[PDB]
């Protein structure tokens, strides 16, 4: 992949090992954004769209006793 | 155990997270990156839905149920013991139905086929989603998803349904029932169909797909092939919860009067609406 | 103890961090989320 | 016939949705075994029958009469026989069960993984009276009814190469559909490319799926105008091996 | 993005296919025509269609059940077109009121729900027949007979079993668009939430079911369209790598998988359910059963 | 000599160096973070 | 307990490590909620209780 | 008694002990949770009882 | 005989280190009973 | 087969030590957890 | 009577282990069920009233 | 009646085996329900009079 | 009477037995349960008005 | 009239079978006809 | 009157005993249900008045 | 005719056993009326 | 006939001991509804 | 066809002597376990 | 001629044979009309 | 009214029993079923006016 | 009017006869209901009437 | 459509007859029943 | 359209009117019969 | 020809209609 790159263990020094797992980490990091990003975008996104409803979308009886 | 063909197909390769760390089969299951997020998340939810069972005090899998928080909780994060179990249990449900699609890719990359089944499961997802965060959030609050029980969930169907009325005068919902009546008619023919050729009468020689056409030809007048009958089928039941998702989404957030009221709009058009007679007078 | 290093004899290092990356990040978002239950800790 | 209880609150309501259990019960069993007729028994690894074949057992045998008085019967050795693969190049990465199996060589030559083929009858596809399912448009007398007509349309490979033109459609007579393009490649021969896996632009036919230096080893027919299953399963394999190895 | 095999690319068209003659009188099918918009999708051909004496039949009485249901229509309408567009859907032909039982009613309360129900019948059965027949004629199995006996076993069983047990037609279904959807909402009012009838269940499971399965097989017959998966009658026959990677996808997915003519058994069996599972639960409701949601409570799975 | 990802002994025991230099900065770091809410708003 | 050893001639270490890896992270989480979901052994909210934060 | 080592010539032993840790397991979790169901057995109901944790 | 293709020695191997196990877990049930017996009988 | 995984006796003797390694310093830090936790606020 | 061993050369002895196994399970956990749903030989119900634990 | 042992050359020893199996606790399972349903042959019920077990 | 044993060499001995067996299974339980129904016929309501039961 | 295969004779001892299973099975019928009759009759 | 041997050359046994057999338990189950579902004909009701069960 | 593959003497034969048997239905049905008709006549 | 294949030595040989155990089944039966007869008869 | 398992006559007679004393030892516990119960709180 | 392939010769039995089954059916009909209108007439 | 027979070479003699055989059976049941409807005709509900029977 | 033999050569005789079966058998059904329906001409009504039978 | 419309037509007389022949009896004063029972006191 | 000759077809007509004849005069009959009985006239 | 066919049978189903229609009237007319 562009962001999973393998690293040169033979030929390379520790700093370029260490920024190479920080890479790694970082991308892994980006992939667990995903989802994150989209469910918060999902939770804040309808209920952004909800605050520009007619206002009785509100104030729905519950659908529970 | 492998079947007698499955051997050439298990080659590595089509994940797309972890590479090699994960590409193995557990039995006949193929495990993953999302194979172990499934995993955990199916886990987790389960056990959580037995947590809260023992919280509730029963023990009957019928009469579990786990609550939305109140709707005057609005969006918060509730209290694990007020409804924030609830929540716990949709992302788990979530991340479960999400890692179980993205597990479909993965297996669909390893065997070279086309993406159609974890898209297919998209939608349906997708109207999960609505019912549980897109409708309820439009709404203002996460008390009006549904429950996790196996019947006190179809007591939110039928509170949120006459909550508007008799349900079924909302458009949308007539044209998803008419959907999934269709789906299940177009999956009993195809069924039948492909049945009745493999299996012909006693003594006649398996039936050609000419014999298929021929069959419904004869029968309606046309026939949609057998490439066509899938494409169909596939679309049927994607459009069938497309609009059912629709319905929920315009209930309570676009339309909040009875759904039986909306119709007499055809009949109050400043044309006829006078003319005396008929049910409408 | 010190023989801990074997893991990535045993786990591709490369594959390895990008699950810990997904974990980690995951880990600190679920911890924030878990203290918005609570308005004593909730930041926001 | 309410509040009619044989035992208990046992009403008729209560048999009638216990009788449904046994009925389902038996239907999910019934329709479990009818799905065993093919790909078994199971096997392991190293190729030899496993000890573990599941709670269902595999139904008798079953007889499908071909138009050609064929008799195949499923379950059954020879039939599984028929369809199994020989001399197949991969290799066990763990001794451990349920691991890859590494290709050696190239796996869209030997065909395995997604470029796997079949070992499919060595014979055309043939309709109700008899004569090949599928043929070329110029041995049949049909037109392009609609959409782009891709004859003479250069053939542009996911290496954004040109690679040659199509000349030729393979139409299914049964069902009035397009299955493959004939392909003429710089070098003279002719290929089959399944339609499934193309995609005609509006000047031009684009395959995603494999590159350049692969259309010269895509599998031959050996009949010019005839394609066979087996042809059909190797051209098709091969294509879609490609989406995994064409170029990494 | 590849090609996903929704709309063909091209569409390729020549002489009509006339049919096969195995028995069918071929003398008795219409001319073929094309039609292009129906070629994207699926065959473009349009026709021929066979018809017989039982198609023949069933269309006849089909038409004069849909036309009684329509002139009754005009009665209500006062014979008026503008009052009969308007209410249309508002129009009902309702069964006879319970004061008569089983007996015939009056024309004009209930008996001409009787002679539209009494054409329905005969149309519904007239093509049953049609679809035995034609099936026979070509040599093939009668699954869809059963299948279709399965739809006319919930058919009958709102319209004619029921009422029959019930011992008055006014339980039966009116003709109408929103009146036959008040029936159906007021069926369950007054059996106590017909959501507890657990046929009611099994037949929604089976509705669900039968969305999920084709769904599922609509879209791995697409993803394996790629090496001739939809040509599933030559796979059965002859099994090719269009078979191994479906079942491969369903096994490394949920651990089982089908074949490709098992597939199809699950497929009808899923869907008759709907109305095997269905026609029960109705002949259930009000002769077994008259409170689903007190029966629920008496049987666990519903809170006291 | 088990080595199921190809990475010699001495290779694992370098990354395994590397790694553990970072994961002991990345708790320190924690740790702090811990100290400032500790003495912001203790848990405890 | 001198033989435990063998596990690993069955078990191959990749599929066991994983396995073992969900389990107790899963059962770590689970632990943890059934405390949060418990007000009395919830450590948030014993602590706002102690110094008084919100109470609500 | 004595023979019943033949159980893993019958047996595989992956495949015993994957379903028996799940199985030990599910019954383990099942038991706690029928525990914490009874307030007169959940040891953390006990123990705010007996503390006044409140 | 040998369904999974172990051998007699190999089984009697195989059966010794799971009865190792298992009773070193059936000793700590016991004990854990035994405290929660003591602590809170439930006969 | 007793060698399903296909490892030596050496090689799993030398795994399994570093295996017990980790467990042991797990089960210890659980063990301190537990001992905090019974003391600031215990379960029984 | 001495007899019975030739059940073997009929049933796979894998297959009956498996489902003896899976029976004998279900049916004590079916059995300890009714006991837990009768009050009277519920264990826990009996030890609660009888040390007089909680009773709610 | 010394003839009945044809039946195994009709019917498959694995099958009747399996089904009569099924059968036969099926059965037991229903009968022994029928008599917990009714209170009184219901074994359990007919103890908590005689011992007094308040239940 | 001397010629019935032909049947069999009309319907399969397997399909006949499964299906008859089916048959009478079905029967019985239909008339025991119609008995059942029936509290004149009830045994085990007549056993208890006779022997005193409680059934509660 | 060889629907099923059977030579004629495997028929007469199918059917001398099944006549003894089914003689079998009403002279039970019959004799527990008789003893609900004495305990208490329907007619 | 002897002809009537000539169905079998247009009707399969197998066929025509299987329809006959359905057809001849349905009619009688039919009936027998009719006889039940007058309290006239009941049977079991009918004894119940001439021996004085207590029909409960 | 011979829609059924059967012969004139397979015919012939099979319904002679029929009519032996439905001899013997008939027999026991109008046994069977007569004793309901002694028992509780409907006429 | 011979449809499962086993020979006629081998139905006796499996019939014998089905057939103890069926004895062996109905004896415990019997004896099990001797002793409800006794503790609570439903006649 | 009275060998479908494969098994011999030798193999059968090992085989149930060893599942004879696992049903053995399995009704001796039960028959233990209900002698306790029925001390404890007798059902008849 | 044969519509449904049947000789003439084939219809001439098979018309004989269904009008003596049509006669004896007319024939017991028109006795159980004659005894019905002597038990209950309905004119 | 001697060439009736002529029917056999026009109509399929196995589609004619079948639909004359459930024509007659669905007319005679309907019949039937009429009589009982009406209480003039109900044979049963006769007898039991006749013998005295119920009266209810 | 003597030429109509001649609609014989264009109409199948098969779907004339069963059109011809089915239109007379519905309309003789129809017409009988109606009478039926109408006590002036139920024949049973007026049997009742006339013999006096049961009246109800 | 020499064989076919000869059918269709048929029935558009069948169906007006049928409909109208009973419209008469819905109508009292059309009802030709009716005034029979009343002229011989049915 | 049928696939009948002139001369098959004679008899087709003949024996339809033989049938349709026999019909009428039954149904002729019991008019007259009803007329007698309960006349609607 | 079939339309000669046709209309005489038709003409002759009209002719009674006309007859029935008088019919009528002469026993219960309604103009
Ligand atoms: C397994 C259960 C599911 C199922 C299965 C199923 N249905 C089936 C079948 C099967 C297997 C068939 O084989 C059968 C069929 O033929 O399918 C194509 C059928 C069928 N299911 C149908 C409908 C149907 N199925 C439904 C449901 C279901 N079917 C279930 C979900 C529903 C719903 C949900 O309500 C409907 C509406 C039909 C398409 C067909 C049966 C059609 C039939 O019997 O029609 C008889 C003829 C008529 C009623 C005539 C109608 C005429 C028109 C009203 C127009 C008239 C006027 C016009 C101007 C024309 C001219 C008239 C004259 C002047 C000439
Ligand atoms: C007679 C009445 C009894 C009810 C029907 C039971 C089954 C009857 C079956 C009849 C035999 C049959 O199956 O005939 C069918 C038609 O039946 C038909 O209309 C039947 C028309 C009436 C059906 C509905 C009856 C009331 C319900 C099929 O005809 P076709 O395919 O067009 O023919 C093609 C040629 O071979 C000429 O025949
Ligand atoms: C509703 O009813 C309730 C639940 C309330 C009550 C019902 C309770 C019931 C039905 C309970 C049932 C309980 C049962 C059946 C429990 C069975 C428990 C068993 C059999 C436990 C066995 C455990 C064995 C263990 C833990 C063995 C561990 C072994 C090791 C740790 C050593 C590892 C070595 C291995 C795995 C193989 C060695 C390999 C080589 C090469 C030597
Ligand atoms: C609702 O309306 C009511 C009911 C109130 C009033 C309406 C009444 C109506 C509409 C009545 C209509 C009645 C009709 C049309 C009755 C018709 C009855 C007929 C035609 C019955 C015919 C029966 C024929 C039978 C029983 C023939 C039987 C033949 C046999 C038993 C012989 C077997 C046949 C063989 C062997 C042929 C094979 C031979 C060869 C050589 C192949």
């Amino acid at each position: 992949s562009m962001f999973d790159k393998p690293f040169d263990y033979e030929n390379g020094s520790k700093f370029a090992m260490g920024i190479w797992i920080g890479r790694q980490m970082a991308y892994g990091a980006f992939l667990g954004s995903i989802p994150f990003l989209f469910g918060l975008g999902l939770v804040l996104g309808s209920y952004g769209l909800g605050l520009m409803l007619p206002e009785r979308a509100h104030q729905a009886p519950s659908p529970y006793t | 155990a492998l079947l007698s063909f499955e051997r050439k197909y298990r080659v590595p390769g089509g994940t797309l997270i972890g590479g090699s760390l994960f590409d193995f089969w557990v039995g006949p299951f193929y495990v993953g990156f999302f194979g172990v997020t499934t995993i955990f998340f199916a886990t987790l939810g389960f056990l959580l839905i037995l947590w809260g069972a023992a919280m509730q005090g029963t023990w009957n899998p019928q009469l579990i149920s786990i609550f939305p928080p109140p709707v005057e909780n609005g969006l918060n994060v509730a209290a694990l013991d007020k409804g924030g179990l609830w929540q716990v249990i949709t992302v788990c449900a979530t991340g479960a139905f999400c890692s179980w699609a993205l597990r479909e890719v993965e297996i669909c990359r390893k065997l070279g086929i086309g993406f159609h089944i974890p898209v297919a499961f998209s939608m349906a997802i997708f109207a999960y989603l609505v019912l549980v965060v897109i409708r309820p959030m439009m709404m203002g609050s996460w008390g009006y998803a549904f429950p996790y029980g196996i019947w006190t969930h179809l007591d939110w169907v039928s509170n949120t349904g006459y909550t508007y009325g008799n349900f079924h005068y909302n458009p949308f919902h007539m044209l998803g029932i008419s959907l999934f009546f269709t789906t299940a008619w177009a999956l009993a023919m195809h069924g039948a169909l492909v049945l009745s050729a493999a299996n012909p009468v006693k003594g006649k020689t398996m039936r050609t797909p000419d014999h298929e056409d021929t069959y419904f030809r004869d029968l309606m007048g046309y026939s949609v092939g057998t490439l066509g009958i899938h494409r169909l089928g596939l679309l049927l039941a994607l459009n069938a919860v497309f609009w059912s998702a629709m319905c929920m989404l315009v209930s309570g957030t676009i339309y909040f009067d009875l759904w039986s009221d909306w119709w007499y709009w055809w009949v109050n058009m400043p044309f006829w609406v006078d003319m005396a007679g008929g049910i409408n007078g | 103890m010190s023989k801990f290093y074997k893991i990535w004899l045993v786990f591709d290092p490369r594959r390895v961090f990008v699950a810990q990356g997904v974990f980690l990040f995951l880990l600190a978002v679920l911890i924030h989320l878990i203290l918005l239950s609570t308005p004593a800790f909730n930041w926001l | 016939m309410v509040g009619v209880n044989f035992f208990g609150d046992f009403d008729l309501a209560s048999l009638a949705i216990w009788s449904f259990w046994a009925f389902l019960a038996y239907l999910i069993y019934y329709l479990q075994t009818e799905n065993m007729r093919e790909g078994y028994p199971l096997e392991n690894d190293d190729g030899l029958p496993s000890a573990n074949q599941g709670p269902f057992p595999v139904p008798s045998p079953k007889t499908f009469e071909l138009a050609d008085g064929r008799k195949i019967v499923v379950p059954s050795v020879e039939n599984e026989e028929a369809h199994r693969r020989t001399d197949l190049a991969l290799e066990r990465t763990s001794v451990n069960e349920g691991y890859p199996f590494r290709p050696t060589g190239n796996p869209m030559l030997d065909g395995v993984g997604p470029a796997s083929w079949v070992p499919r009858r060595d014979e055309p596809e043939v309709d109700a009276h008899g004569h090949n399912k599928i043929q070329p448009m110029r041995k049949t007398e049909m037109t392009v009814s609609a959409g782009r007509d891709p004859r003479g349309m250069p053939v542009q490979a996911g290496d954004t190469e040109v690679v040659g033109k199509i000349v030729d459609m393979w139409v299914d007579i049964p069902e009035q559909l397009v299955r493959y393009l004939e392909v003429e490649l710089n070098s003279g021969k002719k290929k089959l490319l399944p339609m499934t896996m193309l995609k005609i632009w509006s000047d031009r036919v684009r395959v995603n799926a494999i590159t350049s230096d692969l259309f010269d080893t895509i599998p031959d027919i050996k009949s010019p105008d005839v394609v066979t299953k087996l042809e059909e399963d190797k051209i098709s394999a091969y294509v879609a091996g490609g989406y995994m190895y064409a170029k990494g | 993005a590849e090609y996903q095999n929704f709309f063909n690319q091209v569409q390729v068209a020549g002489a009509p296919e006339m049919g096969l003659k195995e028995d069918v009188d071929t003398y008795e099918r219409t001319p073929a025509g094309m039609l292009s918009i129906l070629g994207w999708m699926g065959n473009a051909q349009i026709g021929p269609i066979y018809l017989g004496i039982a198609g023949t039949v069933s269309l006849v009485f089909g038409a004069a059940w849909f036309f009684t249901i329509g002139v009754w229509y005009w009665y209500q309408a006062g014979f008026d077109p503008f009052i009969f567009m308007r209410d249309l859907f508002f129009f009902s032909l309702e069964p006879p009121p319970a004061e008569y039982g089983l007996a015939l009613a009056p024309l004009k309360q209930g008996g001409v729900w009787q002679i539209a129900s009494l054409f329905m019948a005969i149309s519904v059965i007239a093509w049953w027949v049609r679809v035995y027949t034609r099936a026979d004629q070509l040599g093939m199995g009668k699954h869809m007979a059963w299948a279709f006996l399965s739809a006319i076993w919930l058919w009958s069983v709102l319209g004619f079993w029921r009422p029959i047990l019930m011992g008055s037609w006014s339980v039966g279904v009116p003709y109408g668009i929103f009146s036959h959807l008040d029936w159906t909402n007021q069926f369950s009012l007054d059996h106590g939430n017909l959501f507890y009838n657990p046929f009611h269940g099994l037949s929604i499971a089976a509705l669900y079911g039968s969305a999920l399965l084709f769904a599922m097989h609509g879209a791995t017959i697409l993803a394996v369209t790629r090496f001739g998966g939809e040509r599933e009658l030559e796979q059965i026959a002859d099994r090719g790598t269009a078979s191994e990677r479906a079942a491969l996808f369903w096994r490394w997915t949920m651990g089982f998988n089908a074949t490709m003519e098992g597939i199809h058994r699950w497929a009808i069996w899923m869907a008759v359910m709907v109305t095997l599972t269905g026609g029960i639960g109705i002949l259930l409701s009000g002769t077994v059963v008259d409170n689903w949601y007190v029966w629920a409570q008496v049987h666990g799975y519903a809170p006291v | 000599d088990l080595s199921f990802t190809g990475l010699t002994d001495e290779q694992a025991q370098e990354l395994h160096a590397v790694y553990m230099s970072g994961l002991s900065a990345f708790i320190a770091v924690a740790v702090l973070a811990h100290l400032a809410v500790m003495i912001w708003r203790p848990w405890f």
